[PDB]
């Protein structure tokens, strides 16, 4: 298999500042250009959405405006959306693409307090 | 069109003289013209593999250059048994029209 | 290498024209080589007629307005160039020529002579 | 208006097998693909092997180790069902579309391998 | 003036003619091309793919046309950038299979840069003969029909 693993646990959240997180992974780079990864984002109830990022831009549907990319190279992360009002989901799961097991990470869930 | 035209349609020089001849497309070629030789009275014989390549091992004073739709034969200097006419073909369009020919002369 | 022709010399306007072509050790087994044939009207310039690839295929000059229709063999590599009419204006020497490999023409023949009366 | 519903079956212990149909109305079985996810609360979420649903070609089985027998992911024109035979463990229901069309640079299959939009999922308990 | 208009169509005529495809090929490739980004050009000269994969074909068949000067095409992966194509080919292909089997085919193509070289400087006659090369030597693609109407060097 291909290891997957996130950094941060858990992170606290408030309306200000921005939120940053980063995944780290065996191998996620082409060798003819481009990079094949995805964060998801999950309402506590339903948890229906890998679909606000497709590889390193925002997505094919409206998803939510102004989505920061981040690094293009070996280890991947985002920010969120400056500061953002949200509710305290788990709005990133970093996954692996371009692997047939397709390994999916743990979650790091938003902390208002 | 694919009409090919040639020219000088008629040229004489003495012997030991530098030789030009220009053919033309109305299309493009992409360096595949051929030109050869035509003695009176026989069939030609091939002379150039293409514009910039020499053939069949004739002798070096042939060679030729050009590009688009502009290419010439050159000798650099006439020797005996050279005199007669010269053709250019293209392979380009399947009807791979000639052109009209030249006739050298000696003089 | 070698290359010969073989025909009719003097024809009636209402005949059909049959030219052949005869190699010796040319083979067309290969796509590398096709055969043409070229006009030559005494006192003119060589003009294109024809010509078949090893790759079973057809090509006119569309000056001749279709009256050229071109069989080829294996038995003797036989290329017929049956013209369905001759008119008075085609007085002229037919050679049979080798394409080769590239646009390389480098097996001509003597050519025979087709005239009216 | 274009949605993906599940439904299944629970309460299943080792005797019994797991069957879980995804209904599709609106994603087209002849176009998307439609992937199976399963998301326990105590351990993370996990692939599960899939059939392209654009068509029913070259099953890709995932995880040998964790595959199971006689795993036949059936497709019909009107719906995709699941099926297990061990039920085992707990929380496999996710029933996900996948991007319509080819990863022309792939390294080793032209197919995406990527999940857009979600079903509701089932609850599965042993 | 060379755009995207009828070089489809110019493509699709040989498969019509002979009879390759059913009807208005040329529209149904055009309305995936609406929808997608076939270009993939990924190279400083530009490649594409226009295509079908559905039915409204009798059989397989490559198309190859020949652009000497370039006509913009989606890129793939980000789609809202246009690359300039010079090369065009056009794939009726059924059943699935064979456009695996043709793009892996074509990805040998493209790569190695000295095929790629010199194409915009070779006869309808050249370019049927290695195209048809490198498909009969290839381990799979047998049945494709390709022939020298299915070629045009310009449009
Ligand atoms: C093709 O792309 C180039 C580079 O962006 C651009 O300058 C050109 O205008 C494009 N072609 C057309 C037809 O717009």
């Amino acid at each position: 298999d291909i290891v997957m693993t996130q950094s941060p646990s858990s992170l606290a959240m408030s309306v200000g500042q921005k939120v940053t997180m980063s995944c780290k992974s065996s191998q996620s780079l082409l060798n003819s250009s481009n990079q094949k990864n995805y964060l998801a984002w999950y309402q506590q109830k339903p948890g229906q959405s890998p679909k606000l990022l497709v590889y390193f831009a925002s997505t094919r549907e409206s998803g939510v405006p102004d989505r920061f990319i981040g690094s293009g190279s070996g280890t991947d992360f985002t920010l969120t959306i400056s500061s953002v009002q949200a509710e305290d989901l788990a709005d990133y799961f970093c996954q692996q693409h371009y692997s047939t097991p397709l390994t999916f990470g743990a979650g790091t869930k938003l902390e208002l307090k | 069109d694919i009409q090919m035209t040639q020219s000088p349609a008629s040229l004489s020089a003495s012997v030991g003289e530098t030789v030009t001849i220009t053919c033309r497309a109305s299309g493009n070629i992409h360096n595949y013209l051929a030109w050869y030789q035509q003695k009176q009275g026989k069939s030609p014989q091939l002379l150039v593999y293409n514009a910039k390549t020499l053939a069949d091992g004739v002798p070096s004073r042939f060679s030729g250059s050009g590009s688009g739709t502009q290419y010439s034969l050159k000798i650099n200097s006439l020797q005996p048994e050279d005199f007669g006419s010269y053709y250019c073909q293209h392979f380009w369009s399947a009807p791979y029209t000639f052109g009209g020919g030249t006739n050298l002369e000696i003089k | 290498v070698t290359l010969k022709e073989s025909g009719p010399g003097i024809l009636q306007p209402s005949q059909t024209l049959s030219l052949t072509c005869s190699f010796s050790g040319f083979s067309l087994s290969t796509f590398g080589m096709g055969v043409g044939w070229i006009r030559q009207p005494s006192g003119k310039g060589l003009e294109w007629l024809a010509h078949i690839w090893w790759d079973d295929d057809k090509f006119y000059n569309p000056a001749l307005k279709s009256r050229l229709t071109i069989s080829k063999d294996t038995s003797k590599n036989q290329v017929f160039l049956k013209i369905a009419n001759v008119d008075t204006a085609d007085t002229a020497t037919y050679y049979c020529a080798r394409i080769g490999e590239d646009y390389f023409l480098d097996v001509w023949g003597k050519g025979t002579t087709v005239t009216v009366s | 208006q274009v949605q993906l519903k599940q439904s299944g079956p629970g309460l299943v212990q080792p005797s019994q097998s797991l069957s879980i149909t995804c209904t599709v109305s609106g994603f087209s079985l002849t176009s998307y693909g439609v992937h199976w996810v399963r998301q326990s609360p105590g351990k993370g979420l996990e692939w599960l092997g899939v059939i392209w649903s654009g068509g029913s070609t070259d099953y890709n089985a995932a995880f040998i180790s964790r595959l199971s027998i006689s795993k036949d992911n059936s497709k019909s024109q009107v719906f995709f069902k699941m099926n297990s035979l061990q039920a085992d463990d707990t929380a496999i229901y996710y029933c996900a579309r996948a991007p319509p069309y080819y990863d022309f640079w792939s390294g080793y299959s032209y197919y995406y391998y990527y999940m857009d939009v979600w079903g509701k999922g089932t609850t599965v308990t042993v | 003036n060379v755009t995207q208009e009828d070089i489809i169509r110019a493509l699709a005529s040989p498969l019509i003619k002979d009879g390759m495809v059913d009807e208005d090929f040329a529209e149904k490739v055009i309305e995936n091309e609406s929808r997608y980004p076939s270009g993939l050009q990924a190279k400083g000269v530009g490649f594409a793919i226009p295509h079908v994969l559905g039915d409204y074909v009798r059989d397989n068949a490559i198309s190859v046309g020949i652009l000497d000067k370039p006509v913009n095409f989606s890129e793939w992966y980000q789609s809202p950038d246009p690359v300039p194509v010079r090369v065009v080919f056009m794939l009726a292909i059924r059943t699935w299979d064979d456009i695996t089997n043709v793009m892996n085919w074509i990805k040998d193509v493209v790569l190695d840069e000295e095929f790629m070289k010199r194409l915009l400087n070779m006869s309808d006659e050249e370019i049927y003969r290695q195209i048809y090369t490198r498909i009969s030597k290839a381990p799979n693609l047998s049945g494709i029909n390709f022939s020298r109407e299915y070629v045009r060097h310009l449009n």
